[PDB]
């Protein structure tokens, strides 16, 4: 029934968990309905039907729009009880309200663009095993993004050739360095075997310098008794931080591993691998934000938010990921007001073809916390990795000292990089290249 | 606003935190400890102070136990008797630092621990 | 029937467990009735009787006496058997001689004042992990009252800032710093990381001083696992001690921290949160010094004892918790002689509202075997908590010396401070704020 | 007043709030006393932080009808400032300091506001109401009990024998004294023995579901958890605990064992009195009743003044409790679905009391009878008979609309007619 | 070979008085035999774990004093600390805690503790590279008199 399932004058409880889903409705099929139909066929005539309350139990549509979207599009919002949810499980959230609906054959297509996560329930999950705050305590690092750069090539190296590359950019400036997503264990390279050179790397890098340096060491594995066993050793070695891809090994996992981090001190950086197979496409899906926001839930300390160079809804993940309150704005993407009652926040990381004349716009668009991660643009450096990762930590603390100081980064940014040039050798020659 | 040094005060627990103590003063506290019926002992190291070498666990420290100069003056009734051994263990270790302790059978057990000279 | 209950003429057995209960009868009722229910109602018709002895299991007013508290009240003497207690369970003995009497009809009100544990009893327990002894020895200190202070603001502070309080106050001269009664595990502040910080706060004062450092680590917890989760990493850090609220978190829990800190070589503190729910009016509940004594069973090496700024009250459980005979003393409080046959003793801690000014008291009161602990008094100093812990060691050595000499602190108090202003510009500016 | 008195905070829904019963020392205006009991309870450094964000406040003040110098003063507590799934935390947190307070001659916590956001961070009951009527097969009638007499100075085997006896009669559960934890007369496993074999051979007989309360309480947590373990080797359905002299960290961790085995838990108050029976000062059983709901139990002694009891029975069984000053609930309370637990009724009541415990409890209760079961002349089985026939006359009378509170007495002695068993019980308890 | 000491029999001493000293002062006694020479000093046979001294608080202060003397001389230096008890869980307990503290030697009352704790005990030593000091407390009441009882010879083959 369309009014059994679609509410309009429902008044949402603060204990709901709030759905906006991007309905397009198959020709024929009225909004009413088909925001009826969401509700319907992602939460509740069978005789043991009188045995309960189903009023109870059952989502509601109380408000579907017509979206500026797309050829007859609308955004539906869907409230569900508090009690439909298995407390500490983003697993089961998933399941209780993507598990069904997105394939009733009413619906040409359908797509989750935000949930309101209430208190009483966020308040059920550990969350990030240390959060932006603890962080940047443990490492003793304050006033600028993180830095870092993932190893290169993907595959073909050697452990201890790899942990090579690792010593040289940490060196060089650089906070971490990191395992390609694809690097978990294998025939050119073994995971002990890595875990053992990088820790070397890491250790002589940071006795150099003098500040704290770390390499997320991927513990990303085919079972839970393999992503534990490289979370263990990590620990043994003493490192500060290890890593993991959420999608690809799943929330059962990675909420284990998020957890095994808090009781062993250990930072945990989260890779997306694979969200673009469900966040791509604006008519069908999950936006990315609802994976974000489920993975502060489940736990990480760090999780891949993406280039810089649409800027507005980056931005608006990026405050659901950080932030303790975070008001409605759906011009950024943000459906509901979200409160986080003190859960710790998430550092946001940017990666994808940046290099140093971009550390003017990355540092001006997502502030101190966050972790700008290269490639190329430091392993690309004409003079090696250590020169690039100094150019790079060079470039960022020039763009640091101007905002400081007042100056406009949006405005005057190739100014402030061309300036540090003129004392850093290492710079310039990076801003030839690129 | 004076702001507490960092280097150049190590301490030696109790009165350590006084100004240098002058011979009367000593005497008094020798004698605190004779009336008190308990036996002065004195005690001698070249390393000052405490530290962890050859464990880390709850409660183990390397650096507590110091040498002992001679005997626990058993019966002395003459704090300047004390003096004099903190004299003599001055002029044999002039570069050891050198704290009376005193000793209770009673409690059966130290119940005090004081430094007496430092080395310049 | 009252004499089954009240026996006047009965001899207590070396073995009887014994209760002084200050007891308010209802109107109507004779002292010799309200006595005999207490026993009663307090221990021991149907058929089963007849299967044993009951007379052998009966606890037994063997005196009672109108007290000179206030209106219609008196102190009761009740003898239990050795038999009806379970062996090193302070829980037992707290529900079998408090568990049911408190709220009978026929009482007005009703307060446990003291308890005589025989040495049958007290030798089935471990008590102290370490003792007043062990713990000299252990941190090599001699010959003064013990220093601390608890870090302020009690919650607010990230760990980091927490740890940096606790260096600054330890580097300083005092012996300990401290996690507040309610700091736990919370949103702000987790307790590993706070037990990261403060180790490496422990640490550093340590190392500049040449001084053994400790702050009490907070293990209270939800649940047992959780506490001991936390004792096992302190023992990781190596760290000298730990904390326990024994009231809140109970006492079967308390026994077994106090169990693994003794496997462990960990001094146990003991805060004694919500005790003044019980142990504040005179006329209902349970005086601290039961509370005390149950401590000492249970196991602890420090516990709070409240401030000295009655007095003769306070000395009575003082010498209650720290000797090892004390002879009947009703002035104070004392209604029992009590042996303890061994056990050792606990460091009874001084806290509230204390300064420098009260130094002189509190050395007089206490003696050495104590701890004072500051609050403001040491944080609250103009220039900061190395200053302020400074001020509070030099004033209380200056007391020491003065007492060693023979000087009266309770008269020459004031001078002696003012004398050891002249050398101590820390002590000076701490002596014109207070 | 000062930082601490805010009389027109709106309390947020994640507030934990709290209802104190203060006694202000001469010269202590009530303002000032309120502002104290959120100071005194909550809050250079203090520069690296915000202390209005960790202040408790004190939102209300109000005067305490019929008493001199008594107010009630309602103070907020925020969030952050609680161990999530710690009472051991709530308590220390809001009762730990604020007490001895001098300012206060007396102080006394009424009632506090569980936010379903911190309550939803608790297991809870191990099982509750619901589900322990499912697993005992047990419906429409309040639940029977027995403690065993003499309290202690019994044999295993001897104890074992009254268990038998008495849940062979009617009555669905026997149970060790809260005192009968592990003793010289008798240690713990061999109780468990033989009351297992009481349990089991009661069971066969009669049919139905039986369980004896097996005391876990003890000096450590170890002990505590080898008990709970060896009456899940057993196969018995139910484990007691005493809750405020074992303690809450204790307690949790047993609560949690109960509902990771299958379970029941009985809880016993133990010590309750010393805190909760003076209006003065202490805390409000209804206190110490939602932490034990919180803590963990499936069952919780409420003893056996009505308005106030029916109040905190509400508060320990139902999903939502409105304010109600009537009947002392000072806080509107949302459990947001955590089970409910069963109250228990003791203390000298015989067979002609079923009537008045029946309309008063209702079904959702277990009433325990010690001498009312074992006083019987002629023995344990005969004495659940009585206590069972009369609770069934009893049930059966109310389904039919018959007032219990008026027409109680008509129906004991009409059950007497034709039950030997109650008719003897009712010769001697008049 | 693991001691590193040849060409003369080994010395060591019991600390005195038997009861009565602390764990400190225990251990400061220890430090100053072995600093003087002695390789080893020990436990007397009745010092397990009592009020006056418990067992742990005993082998964390010989534990100092046995890596003072050592650091101090040049030479391995050991204390036999003495884990018998009143059960094998306890007398274990020990014994693990002697290995966690790396140090060389531990000791048994071999003849009251009993044959079948010592065999554990030994086996204990063998797995963790710990020496076994044996004292042979009671054997006087079974050896002592020529017409009844076991000649020591017996004990000794026995241990
Ligand atoms: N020397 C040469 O030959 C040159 C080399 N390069 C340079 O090499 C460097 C390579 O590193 P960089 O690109 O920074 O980072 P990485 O290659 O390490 O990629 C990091 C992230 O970029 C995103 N990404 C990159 N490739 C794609 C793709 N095919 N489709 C979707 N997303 C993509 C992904 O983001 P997410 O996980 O968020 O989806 C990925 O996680 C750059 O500086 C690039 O300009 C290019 C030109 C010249
Ligand atoms: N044959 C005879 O000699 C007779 C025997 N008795 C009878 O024997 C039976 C005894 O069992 P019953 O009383 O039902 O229950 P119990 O003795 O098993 O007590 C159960 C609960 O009653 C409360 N209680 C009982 N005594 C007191 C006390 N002294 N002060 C405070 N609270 C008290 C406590 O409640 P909580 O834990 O909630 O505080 C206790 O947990 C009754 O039926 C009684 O009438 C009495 C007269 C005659
Ligand atoms: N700068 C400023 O604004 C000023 C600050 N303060 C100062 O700040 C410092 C605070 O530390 P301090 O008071 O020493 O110790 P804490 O606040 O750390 O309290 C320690 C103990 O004092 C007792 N206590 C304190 N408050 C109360 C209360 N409300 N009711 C009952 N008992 C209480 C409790 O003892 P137990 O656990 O034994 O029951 C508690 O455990 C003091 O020196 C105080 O004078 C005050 C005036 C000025
Ligand atoms: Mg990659
Ligand atoms: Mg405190
Ligand atoms: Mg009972
Ligand atoms: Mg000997």
């Amino acid at each position: 029934y369309k009014l059994t399932y679609y509410t309009p004058e429902y008044e949402t409880k603060d204990t709901d968990i709030l759905a906006a889903f991007r309905v397009t409705p198959q020709p024929g099929v009225p909004p009413e309905e088909a925001g009826a139909a969401v509700a319907a066929e992602s939460s509740t005539t069978v005789w043991t039907d009188g045995l309960t309350s189903l009023d109870r139990y059952k989502g509601r549509c109380y408000h579907i729009e017509p979206v500026v979207g797309e050829d007859n599009q609308y955004i539906a919002y869907v409230a569900y009880p508090l009690d439909l949810f298995e407390e500490g499980s983003v697993t089961n959230m998933f399941t209780s309200i993507v598990g069904n609906v997105f394939g009733f054959k009413a619906l040409r297509a359908l797509r989750l663009e935000d949930l309101r996560i209430p208190p009483t329930y966020s308040k059920t999950f550990q969350g990030p095993p240390h959060g932006i705050q603890v962080e940047r305590d443990k490492l003793n690092k304050y006033g600028r993004p993180l830095l870092g750069c993932t190893i290169k090539p993907k595959l073909g190296l050697s452990a201890k050739n790899y942990g090579r590359a690792c010593y040289e950019c940490l060196r060089g400036g650089l906070d971490f360095t990191k395992d390609d997503e694809n690097v978990n264990s294998q025939p050119f390279m073994r995971w002990r075997d890595r875990f053992v050179f990088c820790a070397e790397a890491i250790y002589k890098s940071q006795a150099e310098t003098g500040e704290i340096k770390g390499h997320y060491l991927n513990a990303t594995a085919g079972t839970c008794e393999e992503m534990i066993k490289r979370a263990v050793f990590a620990r043994e070695l003493g490192v500060p931080i290890v890593m993991h891809d959420y999608l690809t090994g799943g929330f059962t996992a990675n909420t284990s591993l998020a957890h095994y981090c808090r009781d062993n001190g250990l930072l945990l950086h989260i890779h997306r691998a694979m969200h673009a197979v469900i966040d791509r496409q604006k008519n069908h899906g999950m936006h990315f934000r609802v994976l974000a926001k489920a993975l502060r839930m489940s736990g990480g300390d760090h999780i891949h938010a993406g280039t810089v160079v649409e800027r507005e809804m980056t931005l608006g993940f990026v405050d659901l990921l950080r932030d303790d309150f975070i008001e409605k704005d759906r011009a950024r993407g943000i459906f509901f007001t979200q409160d986080w009652v003190s859960m710790p926040g998430v550092i946001p990381v940017a990666s994808g073809g940046i290099h140093v004349w971009h550390m003017p716009a990355l540092t001006e668009i997502f502030g101190d916390d966050s972790v700008l991660q290269f490639g190329g643009g430091t392993l690309g450096h004409p003079w090696g990795n250590a020169p690039g990762a100094a150019a790079n930590r060079v470039a960022l603390e020039a763009c640091v000292q101007a905002r400081n100081e007042g100056r406009d980064l949006a405005r005057e940014g190739n100014e402030i990089i061309r300036s540090a040039c003129k004392w850093s050798p290492e710079l310039a020659a990076a801003c030839e290249i690129w | 606003m004076q702001v507490w040094p960092i280097e150049g005060i190590k301490k030696f627990e109790t009165l350590s935190y006084l100004p240098p103590l002058t011979v009367e003063d000593l005497l008094k506290q020798i004698e605190y400890l004779l009336r008190s019926k308990w036996v002065p002992c004195l005690e001698f190291s070249k390393v000052g102070f405490v530290y962890r070498e050859n464990h880390r666990s709850p409660g183990y420290y390397d650096g507590r136990y110091w040498t002992m100069w001679k005997l626990p003056m058993f019966g002395c009734t003459d704090a300047t008797q004390v003096l004099k051994e903190l004299e003599e263990a001055k002029k044999a270790y002039p570069d050891a630092f050198v704290r009376i302790i005193g000793f209770d059978n009673v409690r059966q057990v130290q119940c005090i621990s004081f430094i007496a000279y430092k080395p310049p």
